[PDB]
């Protein structure tokens, strides 16, 4: 994945 | 013996304080040299993370592959700790749900990835994931900063092993 897919996904699990 | 350990713990506390000062700070390989070029064993250098278990229990297949799956999990786990130290935390930071494709492919793809979230403060086992206890209203900055630094340091150590430029590569390769 890209670094922005990871950050956006982090906010998705909240 | 205890002097090399003392110098490590002092440098660990110094770098963890800078994380609290700025949660988006990027550390150079020079700033991490006191933490990278250390002869101390893993148990003396990783006080919160279980580096040996996270690496050996996930060492299955080729090192090119599982060291990378570990790095991606450590990368996304670092962002979890950095958001907790941010001056403007995310809205629902208190809980983390697991039914996400990226989460399944990163954190839930390595053994012990969920347990790193416990070190941040997500100790309440919920149906869909983990959450902070009902008592705490804000995360412990010192605990989050030290765990985020250890997650950052381990990802750095694994990245140098993949580049074959680790200062103690031969010792770490023998897990
Ligand atoms: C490229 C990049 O930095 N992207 C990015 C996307 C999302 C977020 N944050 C959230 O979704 C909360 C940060 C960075
Ligand atoms: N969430």
């Amino acid at each position: 994945f890209t670094d922005c897919q990871l950050a956006a996904a982090v906010c998705m699990t909240y | 013996g205890e002097e090399e350990e003392r110098a490590f713990l002092v440098a660990r506390e110094e770098l963890a304080s800078a994380l609290r000062r700025d949660s988006g700070q990027a550390f150079s390989l020079e700033q991490l040299r006191p933490l990278l070029a250390s002869s101390l064993p893993l148990a003396a250098r990783y006080l919160q993370l279980d580096a040996a278990r996270l690496v050996r229990c996930n060492a299955h297949g080729e090192p090119r592959n599982y060291l990378n799956t570990l790095s991606t999990a450590l990368n996304i786990l670092e962002k979890y700790g950095r958001n907790l130290l941010s001056p403007q935390r995310p809205r629902y930071w208190r809980g983390v749900k697991f039914n996400n494709p990226v989460f399944r492919s990163t954190v839930d793809a390595v053994q012990g990835g969920r347990d790193v979230l416990r070190l941040y403060g997500y100790t309440e086992e919920q149906p869909d994931g983990l959450s902070f206890p009902e008592g705490q209203e804000e995360p412990d900055e010192h605990q989050v900063a030290t765990v985020t630094l250890e997650v950052l340091l381990l990802r750095t150590e694994l990245s140098l092993l993949l580049q074959n430029t680790h200062p103690r590569q031969q010792a770490l390769e023998q897990l």
